Order: C-alpha cells, then sequence, then structure tokens
C-alpha cells in the first residue's frame, strides 16, 4: 500500500 | 549532476560455441536517467534487444538490464555500447566469455 | 527472518516537454510487486508478481489514485525546487523518493524510512525517530520549515507504523511461497594462463539468490586484498545473480590457493579450488 504524500516541497 | 554509468557485458548462461544463450548488458550507478543502450554483433546494431524498465539504486543512481538472444561462436565478438551526457563520447565494452 | 517493503519514486522534467514522467515501483523484502507508469496509455498500478493479482479491483483502483496524487504532487515540487535553485527554464530534472519499513523476524516494525533526492542528491529525509527533518542544502532548509510547521512528520509517521507495517503483513501471507525461498550459489574455479609464469584463479558462483555474496581468496590463511579482481554482482536475467573474484598467482603453486563463497543460503561457506 503505497504512500500518499502531505505538504508539497 | 552526472554520474558516469558502469558496464558489464556476460551471457546469462555458461558460453558454449553453436547452443543459443542470452547476451546481458547491465548498466549501473548513472544520472540522469535518460541514456541509450545499443548491443551489437560485430560493429553493427542488433535489431531487437529487450530492456528492462527504469530502476533505481538506495544510493539514488540509476540501472538497467539489456539482454538479446545470441549464439556465441568462436569468431563472432559482441559488445554493448552506451550513450549518456556524463560521457563526451559513447562506451564500448566487448564481451569476454571468461568474465 | 526480517522483511521489508519500499516504494521508489521518480519524476522526471525534461526541457521542452509538457509534464514530467512519474514512475512508482514497490517492493517486498526486495523484489517489485507492483508499478505504475505515467507514459503508459492508460496509466495505472500494475502487478508483477503473480502473487498480487489476488488483489480486486478495488485495490487497484484506490491505489492507481494514489499514483495519480503522487504524479501530482511531484509535479509541483519540481516547479517549487527550480524556484528554489534559481534554475531556469530549460534543462532536465529529477525528484526521487524511498519510503517503507524494515521488520524484525518478530513481524515488529524495525525501522521507518522516508527520503527524497533533487538531481540524484540528498535532499531531505525523515530521522529514525520519525519526528524530525536531515535536510543539508540551503534551498532545502525552505522545505524543512515548511514541513516542521505542518506537522508533515506525524502524517509520515502514522503510515511507516501503521499501514506500511499492516499491508506488508498481509503481502507475506499471500506471496508466502514465492519470495521465502533463496538460490544457493553453485561454485568453480576456472584457470587462465598470463605472462610468463603466471596465472589467473578465477572463482566463480552463479544462480543464486538474492544478490548479497562474498568472494574472497586466500593464500593458506590470510585473506587477499593484494589486487584481488572482481565484478559487481550482476543479474542473470532469469532472477537469480552471478558473481567472480580472482588472484594472480604463480604457475604451479596454485593449489595453495583456496576460494571462499559466503551466502545466506549456504549451511555454511563453501571452500573451493583449481582442479584439473
Amino acid at each position: 500500500k503505497a504512500v500518499y504524500n502531505f505538504a508539497t516541497m | 549532476i552526472q554520474k558516469t554509468p558502469q558496464i558489464q557485458v556476460y551471457s546469462r548462461h555458461p558460453p558454449e560455441n553453436g547452443k543459443p544463450n542470452i547476451l546481458n548488458c547491465y548498466v549501473t550507478q548513472f544520472h540522469p536517467p535518460h541514456i541509450e543502450i545499443q548491443m551489437l554483433k560485430n560493429g553493427k546494431k542488433i535489431p531487437k534487444v529487450e530492456m528492462s524498465d527504469m530502476s533505481f539504486s538506495k544510493d539514488w543512481s540509476f540501472y538497467i538490464l539489456a539482454h538479446t538472444e545470441f549464439t556465441p561462436t568462436e569468431t563472432d565478438t559482441y559488445a554493448c555500447r552506451v550513450k549518456h551526457d556524463s560521457m563526451a563520447e559513447p562506451k564500448t565494452v566487448y564481451w569476454d566469455r571468461d568474465m | 527472518g526480517p522483511h521489508s517493503m519500499r516504494y521508489f519514486e521518480t519524476a522526471v522534467s525534461r526541457p521542452g516537454l509538457e509534464e514530467p514522467r512519474y514512475i512508482s515501483v514497490g517492493y517486498v523484502d526486495n523484489k517489485e510487486f507492483v508499478r505504475f507508469d505515467s507514459d503508459a496509455e492508460n496509466p495505472r498500478y500494475e502487478p508483477r508478481a503473480p502473487w498480487m493479482e489476488q488483489e480486486g479491483p478495488e485495490y487497484w483502483e484506490r491505489e492507481t489514485q494514489k499514483a495519480k496524487g503522487q504524479e501530482q504532487w511531484f509535479r509541483v515540487s519540481l516547479r517549487n525546487l527550480l524556484g528554489y535553485y534559481n534554475q531556469s527554464a530549460g534543462g532536465s530534472h529529477t525528484l526521487q523518493q524511498m519510503s517503507g519499513c524494515d521488520l524484525g523476524s518478530d513481524w515488529r516494525l524495525l525501522r521507518g524510512y522516508l527520503q527524497f533526492a533533487y538531481e540524484g542528491r540528498d535532499y531531505i529525509a525523515l530521522n529514525e525517530d520519525l519526528k524530525t527533518w536531515t535536510a543539508a542544502d540551503m534551498a532545502a532548509q525552505i522545505t524543512r520549515r515548511k514541513w516542521e510547521q505542518s506537522g508533515a512528520a506525524e502524517h509520515y509517521k502514522a503510515y511507516l507504523e501503521g499501514e506500511c507495517v499492516e499491508w506488508l503483513h498481509r503481502y507475506l501471507k499471500n506471496g508466502n511461497a514465492t519470495l521465502l525461498r533463496t538460490d544457493s550459489p553453485k561454485a568453480h574455479v576456472t584457470h587462465h594462463p598470463r605472462s610468463k609464469g603466471e596465472v589467473t584463479l578465477r572463482c566463480w558462483a552463479l544462480g543464486f539468490y538474492p544478490a548479497d555474496i562474498t568472494l574472497t581468496w586466500q593464500l593458506n590463511g590470510e585473506e587477499l586484498t593484494q589486487d584481488m579482481e572482481l565484478v559487481e554482482t550482476r543479474p542473470a536475467g532469469d532472477g537469480t545473480f552471478q558473481k567472480w573474484a580472482s588472484v594472480v598467482v604463480p604457475l604451479g603453486k596454485e593449489q595453495n590457493y583456496t576460494c571462499r563463497v559466503y551466502h545466506e543460503g549456504l549451511p555454511e561457506p563453501l571452500t573451493l579450488r583449481w582442479e584439473p
């Protein structure tokens, strides 16, 4: 199950 | 910044003349991921070369396995030629059956 | 008997191309099992091991939407990074991500991983505590402050301690026959004459999995850094791997030399030498 990212860089 | 590809050319199975086999060209440790790889028989591009998908190692560098069917002989020579932005000119390495 | 899962993600922008190519690859115990690629006609996460076809269409629809989200996240981040490093238009750029978990042989979480690279170089990474960030670059400080202020670390920590572990457990049950096994190396020594009164002894190891292996040469006691030649471990292309190591030796005194092969499939290290 893949991660989903939080704030953009 | 550019990391130059390291190249090995070798067969899947123990080479025996007259016996079908698979020639590999393993290209590792390069950046950026854009790269051209050709496998050569007697100087000339081999037409139907299989190419694995883009992958990267835990040091971030990219790697690829190119391969093709071939039947080794006494007389023919095989090689792999890589073009990459890390090098002004292409790099060729020759298949050596003892390595 | 330890275990691991990783997702390796890459986005690449190229000079005139409309938008970046995004690729994600998932690994269980360092073997590929899923893959998404935005260049496909119908971009979707796809099975890459036979054991994954057990998953119903809701698994694939959800992971695919996640991938499309990641694609957009990488696109915006790439844009932001260009401004952070005062890079202009007309070059090629790369953003990469590794993330995942390591489990002990008791199936408990050993360690969580979350790291990014830009242009193939460390940009920012979640420290082992899953609470603080390491970022070396002055330009990366901007991201560090942004992520510290939004509580990003809490979000990734919940994934790494929760889902990552939970779904890895589920994957290890589903693929229990495929990736439990190892293949032992079969080894032999070849002889190769050279420059008068000297020869090279080449110790081969073939057909092994996983790739981790050590070949040493010994002069009846000590090892040999003294021009031991070798090659990097290489894939045979059938799921197994190959390696050799060699050493220059006097002709006639070749049986004073022994090659040892260390591999996690072996019950003990192999010992070997040249045999006419």
